[PDB]
């Protein structure tokens, strides 16, 4: 079953299916001569880029999901004090705002991990940052983003420019990922990373988990976290000097390969 | 001479609201010791001052509020030289004007029955027509088998919230309809979600 | 091709396949509406769970595998 | 639609593709007994390894 | 609660171009270059408040190495 | 020998979620915050017996850096 | 002890740019004289003074701007003290720091084409082939039947502008084709359009 002229594997623009009698395998092809999902009877390609699963369609529907940051200088302090072990917004007996002090005390303060507003505690891991005196007054590192859109046709860069200019009034940095749908229709999205200049939307796109039960090979690879039993590296950089800097002339970094040291700088 | 002047002004745009949820998107700090934001909120004659102490970002969300309410939100960035005590006196510190909101409404159902779909000839697919009435974008609807008290929940639309809905893909018996509406908001990753909201009768839906 | 009233980008539990002269692209649907295989000549989208290849797809069929500590 | 002889499950290559009024859920099954695309009508299977995009 | 996942696979993975996610995990890793903001052990990482209980610490942003 | 993959990508890749994977190969690895016992040189973990390597921040029992 | 202080230099912290408008994000006037905000445009030969109005908002919208020209923005809130004269001459405005932004340009067409696809049995549908050289966001394009001495030119086309547009399903006559481009402000109601580029060249349908 095919349109009138379509072969498979043909330049024009048509569909075709159908049986391969001399292979005994069924074929498929679908799509423009640039774009077309074929499936032979040993491979299936898809050029044009796929998207698999919905932005939110394993969320909980009896309660939302929220992310915020919190700051807090928190001691009258003589001598630098241990960070706090409780997660909790207040931690154990430590004031929220920074209070007044005596000419002999100092004020410290402690970058707070991400805050859960729903729990008002910190999230499940990240740790309270080192204390640090604070003195007068106290780059972002790329994450995942996701934005609705009341009439959703295609990708909108000026769209995502505003959000992140307006939201974090600093513009996207490298890596960045903002997926754009249609209110009304979270089934049709556009998804694009943002690299160097300018948006480019990626070869393909899942919204879920992924799972693999062999190996897998990437020229780069960049999350959030990671959980490794055994790693392999002849260098490591710091991720901003690895990023930030091309030339890696500012580190603090390791050398498994060649001389082995610890620079600090 | 020497002085530590306050921050300016907050200024607010317009108040995205979601039941039980809120975003409001404000200016840029100038002040050198800019180091936290706060907002009172008003409900009735009950004023509730949220703080929050992280300047990285721009932009805001109440966490916690009343469903279906008028609200009124004046927030303000504090310097160092300002403390609790002053701050819950709103003492040296520059507050946003006045701005009025009201919460949403969480989607509610009308009605459910089966229609057999029009067709110019054999046996149309039957369609579900449930009518909503709410306030909401992209509202899940799902179905429960009534056979059994243990049958799961199954998710048949997300499709944007209209005074009538329609959908195919079910199979012919009893279910019970729930409903839960969604709205998101600019920020991130914020998403608010409902409760269930399910059809007291119980409909059966057959060729 | 399709399901007797069935449309592409719908509600509805059909199939359909064929040239969609209006944008001038083939056009794909197979599924319901939140369950479905949806392809547009520009992109392709599946928002049903999706698995590639079988458990043991290419185990060594002379010896098998074990583990022990 | 399909090729003589073939059914969802069968062990024939072919190609099948309908409705299904037990669930209501399109069904789709196009291969041979051990490569195939098996879309059921809540998840899609693939056996034959597949290729996304195109090198440069 | 178990979850089921959006793909799943049981050969291997070839990508040409960059693969990006919110958090990794797997058993083995052969890497050339890593940039990192922290380094944790597993113990530590996979265990709530990491900071409480970690083995041995490194803050490349910080420049600084723990060892308890 | 020679194998064929699962699937192959040409492209960049996103994921909204979490990746696992039995283990990973990358020449460039951008992170945040990673969870590790045991780690080698690249070389040496490919080797059969990593005990070879050039240097070792083992975490899960030693918590020490030894360098050879 | 009296004394009398001018309005704090801004800072712009953000622009977003229209090929005809223009959005910038500044901070907030912190002085309790300031009347007005002023800005002071560069077309990098004639300096133009542009001013709005209240300041209740955080963002400004410049209008009647030349597409394809890049342009300094510089601007101050002036008190009631600075007096129109004195505003020109901008000798105590201590107005904010330059910043240089491109303004982009508006959509064209590069050629109009039609082909279609010989067919043994029944008729080739017509298809339109039209390669663009704009950079709006998303385009829309409308046509008009040029046979007929006035006709209502008609959309036939919505979506993002491309190297290379394909559409069909549309009548036999001849037409006239003109392309306009759409770009959203940071606000979602706004929107900026282009003005209409058509083709100079008048074509047939491919039928």
């Amino acid at each position: 079953i095919y349109t009138q002229g379509k072969t498979w594997g043909d330049t024009k623009s048509g569909i075709w299916m159908g049986m391969d009698n001399v292979t005994a395998k069924p074929k498929l092809d679908i799509g423009n001569a640039t774009q077309y999902i074929r499936y032979d009877g040993n491979i299936l390609r898809i050029s044009s880029e796929v998207v698999i699963g919905t932005p939110n369609g394993d969320i909980d529907i009896q309660t939302g999901i929220q992310g915020k940051q919190t700051v807090f200088i928190y001691i009258i302090g003589t001598s630098l004090p241990a960070k706090p072990t409780s997660p909790a917004y207040p931690p154990s007996g430590w004031s929220k705002t920074p209070p007044n002090r005596t000419s002999n005390t100092q004020n410290i303060y402690c970058s707070t991990g991400t805050l859960d507003p729903v729990t008002n505690q910190l999230v499940s891991g990240t740790s309270w940052s080192d204390v640090v005196q604070w003195s007068g007054t106290e780059q972002r590192g790329p994450g995942m983003y996701s934005l609705a859109i009341a009439n959703l046709t295609a990708w909108n860069d000026s769209q995502a420019n505003s959000f992140f200019t307006s939201n974090f009034g600093s513009g996207p940095v490298k890596y960045d990922v903002l997926t754009e749908y249609k209110s009304g229709a979270p089934g049709t999205a556009f998804t694009r990373q943002w690299n160097g200049s300018a948006w480019t939307s990626p070869a393909m796109v899942l919204h879920g988990d992924m799972i693999v039960n062999g190996t897998v090979t990437a020229s780069k690879i960049v999350a959030n976290n990671a959980f490794l039993s055994q790693i392999g590296v002849n260098i490591i950089y710091d991720r901003a000097a690895a990023l930030s800097s091309n030339p890696e002339g500012s580190y603090k970094m390791k050398i498994d390969l060649q001389n082995g040291y610890i620079h600090i700088r | 001479m020497i002085s530590n002047n306050a921050p300016a002004k907050m200024v607010l745009n317009s108040v995205l609201t979601g039941y039980t949820l809120a975003y409001i998107q404000h200016s840029i700090y100038s002040d050198y010791d800019v180091i936290g934001r706060s907002f009172w909120l008003k409900e009735g004659s009950n004023v509730t001052r949220r703080d929050f102490t992280g300047i990285d970002t721009f932009s805001v969300t109440i966490n916690n509020l009343k469903p279906t309410t008028t609200y009124e939100v004046q927030g303000a960035f504090y310097d160092s030289i300002i403390d609790s005590e002053l701050l819950n006196a709103q003492i040296g510190i520059n507050l946003s004007d006045k701005q009025t909101f009201k919460m949403k409404s969480a989607p509610r159902i009308t009605g459910a029955r089966c229609e057999s779909e029009p067709v110019d000839v054999g046996v149309g697919a039957p369609i579900v027509y449930i009518d909503t009435t709410g306030e909401a974008d992209y509202c899940t609807i799902e179905l429960k088998d009534n056979s059994n008290a243990n049958n799961p929940w199954v998710k048949y639309y997300v499709g944007a919230l209209m005074p009538t809905i329609m959908f195919g893909g079910v199979p012919i018996g009893s279910y019970k309809v729930r409903i839960s509406g969604q709205i998101s908001l600019p920020d991130g990753v914020t998403i608010d979600s409902s409760g269930y909201y399910e059809y007291p009768n119980v409909f059966e839906v057959r060729y």
